[PDB]
């Protein structure tokens, strides 16, 4: 499966959990930043790769993080 | 050419015979759990 | 020239750089 | 502190006076570069061979051995060396004297690790350091005839190239 | 401390005096590359073989089973002269012998795991060996015969490449007067 | 039953009918240059065939005889193959009496190298056949 | 990773100073500067001298100005070290 | 499935990607699971010996196929009419018309006519016959059986080194500088006074009397007597025949220089004393560095100790040595840089100084052989700054390179790059300016228009190296100078005869089109250097990317995002940099080939007019030249080029798939 880190530069500006297409990333409570709020990936087994929520992270370079590893049939997104 | 034989026996084995086996076996070997 | 029994020789010789080729193949792959 | 025989010159660091003939003379500072064991096994090696060559320089102008005369003619010194090299003398003294110096290297190999003393082969068969002051005399004696014959076998072979005659040949007129 | 055969060299850590024929001559130190029990095995297979090769130079200078091809006096030439048939022979019983008595064991780390003392292949048909003085006399008798022919058969072979003659007619053709 | 010095006899001999049958594709070659529209002699063709061909023949002859006259000591009883030193123990190889033809084909040699510096195709046709049976009389004469 | 390894008797030569260690000099460490520098005189002219003896070249030079010939870049890392013992305070 | 078994990732996958995947990173084994340095290092000592086995059945191979279905024999005899034969064919798919037209080469079966000049080396180094080419591909066959065997024992245990063995620096360097470089070289130079040179004079020497046959009258007296100059008297005639005694000299070692006038190639006594003294000085090189007597170097401190009191270098080398010991990917990249140099120096200084004998006449193996080697060197140089990225992204630590040369190359990376990039717009603007302005002028009927630069510096090093031809009348070209009366005794003679005789391709006259083309050249080399270094320096990270090194070497992107990152990542440099390499060494080979092919035909105006414009290359290279191939088989009929014909159009096939 594919790996997906959060640093805590994270703002919790949800974007990347809203903007995930398999329900990879959720928000969790945290004291780190204003918003109390830091994005986790518990389900990075349905992670296809997509890196659209590095796309929607809009803190200078990214919060999270996305490194592409072994291939599974849901990270392949195969229909069959 | 001396061993004249040696052409006709040895170029088809090692062109179709080789290949084949070769093919066969990494098939099995690459496909078994 | 070369004889047959020259070429004979040449691939006995082969053939044992076949079995060691085999047998260092085999230890590579441990 | 300085040394005793150029009296103008600092003492050399690396000369103690604990070897035999030790009379402070670097002025060059040589003693510096090379480990002193080296240069001493060196200055050993360079006026033994330089005593046998002397001695040997001396006997065959007094004689020669049965038959040599046919094969060297009248060719005495460094003249024979060559027509011994087209005969099978100097290879085979060459072949013997490198099997004894490959010995020689290991036993240089044990003197720089300071377990042998240099110029130390233990042979006294006819025991003569049977007294530790015989020894230091004995080995002040080689050190001063070595070094006298290596100046003396440049002398013999340096006038043997101006005269052609030898050593005792030089001094018989 | 010092090796006794040669006394300005240290003895050898290997050679501690429980083989025969020690006297610390390991100048080289092959002892501390290879194993001491191998080295004796191959300096026994050494010695034995030019014991026989000297004694066989000896007794064909003179003797030869009747023949024109086994007639020729020098070692050397005989080899040259002699059938080959005969000698691959020679070569496929030595073969036999090789591998029957180290018992099919002829790797240096397979010949001593089960392991013979070094030089026994459990040889001796007469039996003298079964008295212990008599033993060790024996063994270092041995291994000097053994090194004593392996100088006298490079010897005897060498001479025999620069005469011709074969070794007893080598020593009594050597020349006093020789021209150089 | 043959010993070593008969299996390196039979060797040479085997060499010497190679290179006496090599020695009719020079006579054809020289032939060709003779019937030509403009007959040229090649020398560097004649001279690099003599090179190879003629000098392994008279080589392995020299080695034939010698082995011939000497025996088991030219078969390597006397050691290796040596220039200076000690002493020959061999006798020399004109000793033998198949040595013959050995003088015969190397003056016939300088002949053809004479041949091709002359431009003579005749006398190195000439020259090769009396080589060719040179060869063919050591051939059947050594047995 | 693994231990890098090195010949018995290796130290730290790195210098940041005006002038390196006499250790850098190996054997000819404790050579004093007005030796070195009176050496690498010496092999300068010698050396010049034994190259200027062979410039015009023949199939028969002399080896002894061949050998004295190799003192002229000998010359060089005489005077870097006369430099370097000069600055070492020897 | 388990075919990767280096990898639980790969072998996990469920598609086809797997059995890709296990195929390309089966030999990269700093990957592999559960990889520690030992075995790795062990693997590639035992992967070294099967690379030494698969090159000695090569080489064995190509003597066998020679000496079975070649001419050698009859090549020896008329070296200069006689088509060398490589192998017989045997291709069941042929027609009758196609075996009659590869039947060449005076036999009776179809053959390929070999270009690698396999024939010309082996007759060179004193091979005369078939039997002793099939000897020595028997010997290579034993001898890559031996290191087959070698292989496996030392993977065995009790047999198989530590890191500290492999890592043991000055050993290494000791052996191979004085054993590997230098004792071989003495070895070669051996071969070549003992058997090649006597071979070459018509006298056979073998196994079966090399101990008796002296390769010098005098013997070894001469070197034991310090009389080496004995050696150097009686050299060849200029009327000697090679492979004959006619016109043979006795001389060994000589330093006469120039050609062979009958060979058009080196002397051999040239070469053998070349190969005595390449030994004599790489086994002084190779007792440099300690390793067991306390004499010698120590590489660590030869590294810490050059730092530059000025302190423009930073720490200068300090940390230099653990990052290049502990990094085989720095080992491999110096090596690879340093191999491909020199077999581009191969390429230029064989087709120029060739060694051997009626070589220069092939014009189709001087041509093979040169473009064979250049390609060669593309590859290498390309693999050196690969390998050199991946050295950065796997292997560079950079708190043990504190101040470091390694760390200030980081440290001023975009003015590197950015120079790289001025540099190779500069080089690209103008000489493709001079090009289209030159092509321009000549088609609108005005050729005396265009911007013709003569090459005056590498006309200035011809005349410096002795070419009369272009008056500069300086160091060799002057009669008068001290270079000239230097060297008058010992090499002068033969080299000035060889530089200003107009039959070789020793320093070929040189003009405008050469001056385009060098600069193209130039152009090509700076921006393939570009590419290749800006990848090994933003290979760890960019603006774009700052976390590069997290990613490794090679991945496909970092997706969408951030602009778009397609192509971002060290590996896809080496792939962008490949194009411009092959670019590159097409610019250098069509080069060799035009200059070539017109000076062959006694047509070196066509180059020295055609070459200054594009539509010259085009024409009156490509389009005049393709005529003999393109017709290799036609409605009418074909002949032997036929495959090559095919061929041809087989690579405008699969290049276009690439795309
Ligand atoms: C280009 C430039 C060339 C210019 C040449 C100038 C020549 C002048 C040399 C300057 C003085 C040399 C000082 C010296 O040497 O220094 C003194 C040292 C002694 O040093 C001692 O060395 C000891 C260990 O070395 C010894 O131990 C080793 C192992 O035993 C060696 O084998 C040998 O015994 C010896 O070097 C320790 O290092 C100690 O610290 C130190 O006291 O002498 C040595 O090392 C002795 C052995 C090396 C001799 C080097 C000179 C020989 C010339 C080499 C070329 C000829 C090669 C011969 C090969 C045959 C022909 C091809
Ligand atoms: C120069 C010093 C020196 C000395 C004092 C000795 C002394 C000795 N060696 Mg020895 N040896 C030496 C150098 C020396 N060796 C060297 C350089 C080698 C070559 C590496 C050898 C090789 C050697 C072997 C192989 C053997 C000896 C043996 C012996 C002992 C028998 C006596 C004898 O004459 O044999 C000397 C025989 C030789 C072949 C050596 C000749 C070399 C010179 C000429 C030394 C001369 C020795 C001297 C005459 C004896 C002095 C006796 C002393 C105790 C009073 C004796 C203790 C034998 C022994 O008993 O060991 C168990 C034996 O088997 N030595
Ligand atoms: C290191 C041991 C050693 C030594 C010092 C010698 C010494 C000698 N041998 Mg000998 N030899 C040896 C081992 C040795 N051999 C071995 C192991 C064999 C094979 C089983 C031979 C086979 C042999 C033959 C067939 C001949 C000699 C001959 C000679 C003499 C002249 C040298 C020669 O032609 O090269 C030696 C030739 C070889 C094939 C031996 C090579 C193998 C060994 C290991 C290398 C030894 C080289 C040695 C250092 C050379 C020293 C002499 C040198 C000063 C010129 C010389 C007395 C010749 C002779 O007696 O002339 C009348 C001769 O014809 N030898
Ligand atoms: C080096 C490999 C090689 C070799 C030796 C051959 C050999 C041959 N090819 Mg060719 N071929 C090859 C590669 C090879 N091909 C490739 C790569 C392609 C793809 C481009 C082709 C495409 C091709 C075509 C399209 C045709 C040939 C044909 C032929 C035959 C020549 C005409 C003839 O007389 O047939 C007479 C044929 C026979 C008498 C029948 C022979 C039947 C054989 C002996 C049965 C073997 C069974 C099998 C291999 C057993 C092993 C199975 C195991 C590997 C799993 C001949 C047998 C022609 C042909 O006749 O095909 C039969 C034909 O039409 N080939
Ligand atoms: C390397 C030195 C060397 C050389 C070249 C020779 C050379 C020779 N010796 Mg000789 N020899 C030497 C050392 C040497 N010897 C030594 C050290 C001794 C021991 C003292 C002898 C003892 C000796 C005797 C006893 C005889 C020779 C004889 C001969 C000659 C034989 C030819 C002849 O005169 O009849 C020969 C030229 C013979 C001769 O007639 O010469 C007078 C003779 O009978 N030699
Ligand atoms: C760029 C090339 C280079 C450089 C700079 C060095 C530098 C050095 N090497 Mg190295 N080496 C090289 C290449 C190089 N090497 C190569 C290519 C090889 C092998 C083929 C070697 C093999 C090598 C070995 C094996 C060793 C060295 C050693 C050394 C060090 C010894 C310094 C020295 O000689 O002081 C010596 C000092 C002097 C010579 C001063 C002269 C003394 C007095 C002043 C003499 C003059 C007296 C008077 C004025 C003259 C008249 C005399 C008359 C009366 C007789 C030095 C750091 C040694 C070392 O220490 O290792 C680290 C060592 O063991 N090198
Ligand atoms: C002696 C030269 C040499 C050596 C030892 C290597 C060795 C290696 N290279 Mg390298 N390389 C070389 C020349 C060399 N290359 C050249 C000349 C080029 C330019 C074409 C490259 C381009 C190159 C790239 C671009 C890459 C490598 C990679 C690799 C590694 C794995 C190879 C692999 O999996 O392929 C297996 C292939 C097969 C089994 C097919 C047969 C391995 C360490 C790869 C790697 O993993 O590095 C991170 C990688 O990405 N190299
Ligand atoms: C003929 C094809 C061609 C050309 C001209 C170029 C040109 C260039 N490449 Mg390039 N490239 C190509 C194919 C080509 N590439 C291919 C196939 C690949 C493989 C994918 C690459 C891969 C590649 C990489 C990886 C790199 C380059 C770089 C460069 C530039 C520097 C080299 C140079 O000469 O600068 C001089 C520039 C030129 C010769 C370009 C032509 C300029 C024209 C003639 C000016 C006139 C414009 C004109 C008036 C506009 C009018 C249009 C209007 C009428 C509509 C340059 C822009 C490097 C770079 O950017 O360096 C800074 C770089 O890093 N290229
Ligand atoms: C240690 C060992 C021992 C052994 C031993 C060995 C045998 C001991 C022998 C050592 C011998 C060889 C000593 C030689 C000395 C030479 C002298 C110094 C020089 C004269 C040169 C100068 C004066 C001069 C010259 C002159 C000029 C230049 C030219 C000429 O015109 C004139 C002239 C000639 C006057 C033994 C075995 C006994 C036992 C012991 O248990 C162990
Ligand atoms: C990127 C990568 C990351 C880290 C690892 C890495 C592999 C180290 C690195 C890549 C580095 C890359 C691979 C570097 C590749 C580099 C290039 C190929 C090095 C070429 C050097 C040419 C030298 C200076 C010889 C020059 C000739 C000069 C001295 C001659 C003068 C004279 C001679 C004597 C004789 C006469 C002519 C004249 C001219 C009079
Ligand atoms: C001790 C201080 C000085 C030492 C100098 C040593 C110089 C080098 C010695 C050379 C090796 C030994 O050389 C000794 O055996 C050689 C054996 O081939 C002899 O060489 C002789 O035989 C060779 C082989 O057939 C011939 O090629 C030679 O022409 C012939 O001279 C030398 O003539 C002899 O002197």
């Amino acid at each position: 499966s594919h790996s997906v880190k959060v640093y805590d530069t994270c703002i919790g500006c949800t974007q990347c959990v809203r903007a995930c297409p398999c329900d990879v990333l959720e928000m969790v409570s945290w004291d780190g930043c204003k918003a109390g709020q830091i994005a986790s990936a518990p389900r990075t087994e349905d992670c296809i790769g997509c890196k659209r929520c590095e796309t929607a992270c809009p803190t200078d370079f990214l919060s999270v993080r996305v490194y592409l590893g072994g291939e599974t049939t849901r990270s392949m997104g195969l229909a069959y | 050419m001396t061993a004249a034989y040696l052409p006709s026996i040895l170029v088809p084995i090692i062109g179709l015979i080789f290949p084949g086996l070769v093919m066969a076996f990494a098939f099995i070997y690459i496909e078994q759990d | 020239m070369i004889s047959d029994t020259q070429i004979f020789i040449a691939l006995i010789l082969a053939l044992v750089s076949l079995v060691l080729a085999i047998r260092l193949g085999r230890a590579l792959y441990q | 502190a300085m040394s005793d025989s150029v009296p103008f010159l600092k003492q050399p660091e690396a000369l103690d006076g604990s070897m035999a003939g030790d009379v402070g003379f670097d002025p060059l500072g040589f003693s510096s570069i090379g480990d002193i064991n080296f240069l001493r096994e060196a200055e050993l090696k360079h006026g033994r061979i330089a005593m046998l060559a002397a001695a040997g320089s001396i006997a065959q102008d007094i004689f020669t051995f049965p038959g040599v005369s046919k094969v060297v003619g009248t060719a005495k010194m460094t003249g024979v060396h060559d027509i011994l090299v087209k005969q099978g003398a100097m290879g085979q003294l060459l072949l013997w004297l490198s099997f004894l110096e490959v010995f020689g290297t290991i036993a240089l190999l044990e003197t720089l690790d300071g377990k042998r003393a240099p110029g130390d082969f233990k042979f006294d068969p006819l025991n003569f350091s049977k007294n530790p002051e015989t020894f230091k005399r004995y080995q002040l004696a080689e050190i001063k005839n070595g070094r006298l014959a290596m100046m003396g076998v440049g002398g013999m072979v340096h006038g043997y190239f101006i005269t052609g005659k030898g050593p005792l040949e030089l001094l018989g007129n | 401390d010092m090796s006794a055969s040669v006394p300005f060299l240290p003895r050898p850590a290997a050679l501690d005096g429980s083989m025969v024929g020690d006297v610390g001559f390991d100048p080289l130190g092959f002892t501390t590359k290879y194993d001491i029990k191998w080295l004796r095995e191959a300096e026994l297979k050494h010695g034995r073989v030019c014991m026989l090769a000297s004694l066989g130079c000896i007794v064909q200078e003179f003797v030869h089973l009747p023949s024109e091809a086994t007639s020729n006096p020098v070692a050397s030439e005989a080899f040259f002269q002699v059938p080959a048939g005969g000698l691959w022979q020679i070569f496929a019983a030595i073969g036999i012998i090789e591998h029957f008595s180290n018992n099919f064991k002829m790797s240096g780390s397979t010949m001593f795991s089960d392991g013979r003392a070094p030089g026994d292949l459990s040889f001796d048909p007469l039996n003298f060996g079964k008295n212990p003085s008599a033993r060790a006399r024996y063994e270092l008798a041995e291994i000097k015969n053994g090194r004593l022919a392996m100088m006298g058969f490079s010897g005897m072979i060498h001479g025999c490449f620069i005469t011709g003659k074969g070794p007893l007619g080598a020593l009594g053709s050597l020349d006093w007067h020789q021209s150089f | 039953a043959a010993s070593i010095t008969d299996k390196q006899k039979t060797v040479l001999a085997g060499k010497i009918t190679v290179a006496a049958n090599k020695v009719p594709v020079l006579t054809a070659a020289v032939e060709k240059m003779k019937s030509g529209k403009k007959p040229k002699m090649d020398r560097d063709y004649v001279l690099r065939f003599s090179a190879l061909y003629l000098t392994t023949l008279v080589d392995a002859m020299d080695q034939y005889c010698l082995r011939d006259a000497n025996g088991a000591k030219a078969a390597g009883g006397a050691g290796i193959p040596k220039v200076g030193g000690f002493k020959s123990t061999l006798a020399p190889s004109s000793a033998s009496a198949l040595y013959g033809n050995v003088d015969s084909i190397k003056e016939d040699m300088q002949t053809i190298r004479d041949a091709a510096f002359k431009g003579d195709f005749d006398g190195v046709i000439k020259a090769a056949g009396d080589i060719q049976t040179s060869a063919t009389a050591f051939l059947g004469q050594a047995n | 990773y693994s231990p890098v390894p090195s010949p018995e008797g290796t130290k730290e030569v790195y210098w940041e100073t005006k002038a390196p260690s006499s250790d850098v000099l190996g054997i000819g460490a404790g050579v004093s500067s007005g030796n070195f520098a009176a050496s690498s005189v010496v092999a300068l002219m010698i050396g010049g001298f034994c190259t200027g003896q062979v410039i015009p070249l023949t199939s028969d030079p002399n080896p002894l100005f061949l050998i004295g010939s190799f003192l002229l870049p000998y010359s060089w890392a005489l005077h870097v070290a006369a430099w370097i013992q000069k600055n070492n305070g020897k | 499935t388990k075919f990767p078994k280096f990898s639980q990732a790969l072998a996990q996958d469920p598609a086809t990607r797997r059995i890709w995947y296990g195929l390309a990173t089966a030999h990269d084994l700093e990957s592999h699971d559960g990889m520690t340095e030992e075995n790795l290092y062990q693997k590639i000592f035992a992967s070294h010996f099967g690379h030494l086995a698969v090159i000695f059945l090569w080489t064995s191979g190509n003597l066998f196929h020679l000496a079975w279905q070649g001419n050698f024999e009859q090549w020896v005899l008329n070296p200069l009419k006689v088509k060398p034969i490589a192998h017989a064919i045997w291709d069941p798919h042929f027609g009758q018309p196609a075996v009659k037209a590869f039947t060449k080469g005076g036999v009776s079966y179809p053959v390929n006519i070999a270009t690698s000049g396999v024939y010309h080396w082996w007759y060179t180094i004193g091979m005369r016959s078939n039997t002793d080419l099939y000897a020595g591909s028997l010997f290579l066959l034993f001898l890559a059986g031996v290191f087959l065997f070698a292989g496996w024992l030392h993977l065995q245990p009790k047999f198989r080194p530590g890191l500290s063995w492999f890592k043991n620096n000055e050993s290494r360097l000791n052996h191979h500088l004085s054993g590997l470089f230098g004792f071989s070289s003495l070895a070669w130079s051996a071969h070549l006074i003992h058997v090649a040179i006597p071979e070459a004079r018509g006298q056979h020497v073998g196994w079966d009397n090399f101990t008796k046959v002296a390769p010098h009258p005098a013997g070894l007296q001469p070197f034991f007597s310090g009389n080496w100059g004995v050696y150097a008297a009686a050299p060849d005639t200029t009327n000697h025949i090679f492979g004959t005694s006619e016109g043979a000299g006795t001389a060994i070692l000589t330093f006469l220089g120039g050609f062979h006038p009958q060979t058009q190639a080196l002397w051999l006594t040239d070469i053998a004393h070349h190969h005595l003294a390449i030994g004599v000085v790489f086994i002084f090189a190779g007792h440099m560095y300690r390793t067991n007597w306390g004499i010698g170097h120590s590489l660590k401190e030869i590294l810490d100790a050059h730092r530059p009191p000025g302190g423009r270098l930073g720490a200068g080398h300090k940390g230099i040595f653990e990052t290049l010991t502990n990094s085989l990917h720095f080992q491999l990249g110096l090596a690879l840089a340093s191999l491909g140099v020199i077999t581009s120096l191969v390429a230029q200084h064989m087709y120029a100084l060739p060694s051997y004998a009626f070589i220069a006449k092939d014009y189709v193996t001087q041509s093979a052989l040169y473009t064979h080697h250049q390609y060669i060197a593309g590859f290498l140089m390309v693999g050196a700054f690969a390998h050199g990225a991946i050295f950065f992204v796997r292997d560079y630590d950079p708190e043990q390179n504190k101040n470091n040369v390694l760390a200030r190359i980081l440290d001023h990376k975009e003015a590197i790059i950015s120079h790289l990039s001025w540099v190779s717009l500069f080089l690209g603007f103008h000489t493709l300016g001079i090009y289209v302005h030159n092509d321009v002028v000549v088609a609108f009927g005005t050729p005396e228009k265009q911007i013709l630069v003569e090459p005056v510096f590498a006309q200035w090093i011809q005349a410096s190296s002795g070419k009369a031809l272009y008056g500069f009348d300086v160091f060799l070209s002057s009669s008068n100078s001290v270079a000239t009366n230097a060297s008058s005794n010992i090499w002068l003679p033969g080299w000035l005869e060889a530089i200003n005789s107009g039959k070789n391709s020793l320093f070929l006259p040189i003009g405008p089109g050469d001056f385009l083309i060098h600069h193209a050249i130039a152009l090509a080399l700076h921006t393939t250097t570009l590419i290749l270094v800006k990848g090994a320096l933003d290979a760890r990270g960019s603006k774009l990317m700052p976390d590069k090194k997290d990613f490794g070497y090679s991945f496909p992107c970092d997706g969408p995002g951030r602009g778009g990152t397609c192509d971002i990542s060290a590996w896809d440099a080496f792939y962008l940099s490949m194009f411009w390499m092959l670019n590159t060494i097409g610019w250098v080979t069509f080069y060799w080939h035009w200059k070539h092919v017109t000076i062959w035909q006694g047509n070196a105006g066509q180059f020295n007019e055609s070459s200054t414009y594009i539509m010259g290359w085009l024409r009156d290279y490509l389009w005049l030249n393709s005529s003999p191939l393109i017709n290799g088989y036609n409605p009418f009929g074909m002949n032997s080029l036929s495959v090559w014909s095919w061929m041809f159009l087989f690579g405008h096939l699969i290049w276009a798939t690439g795309f």
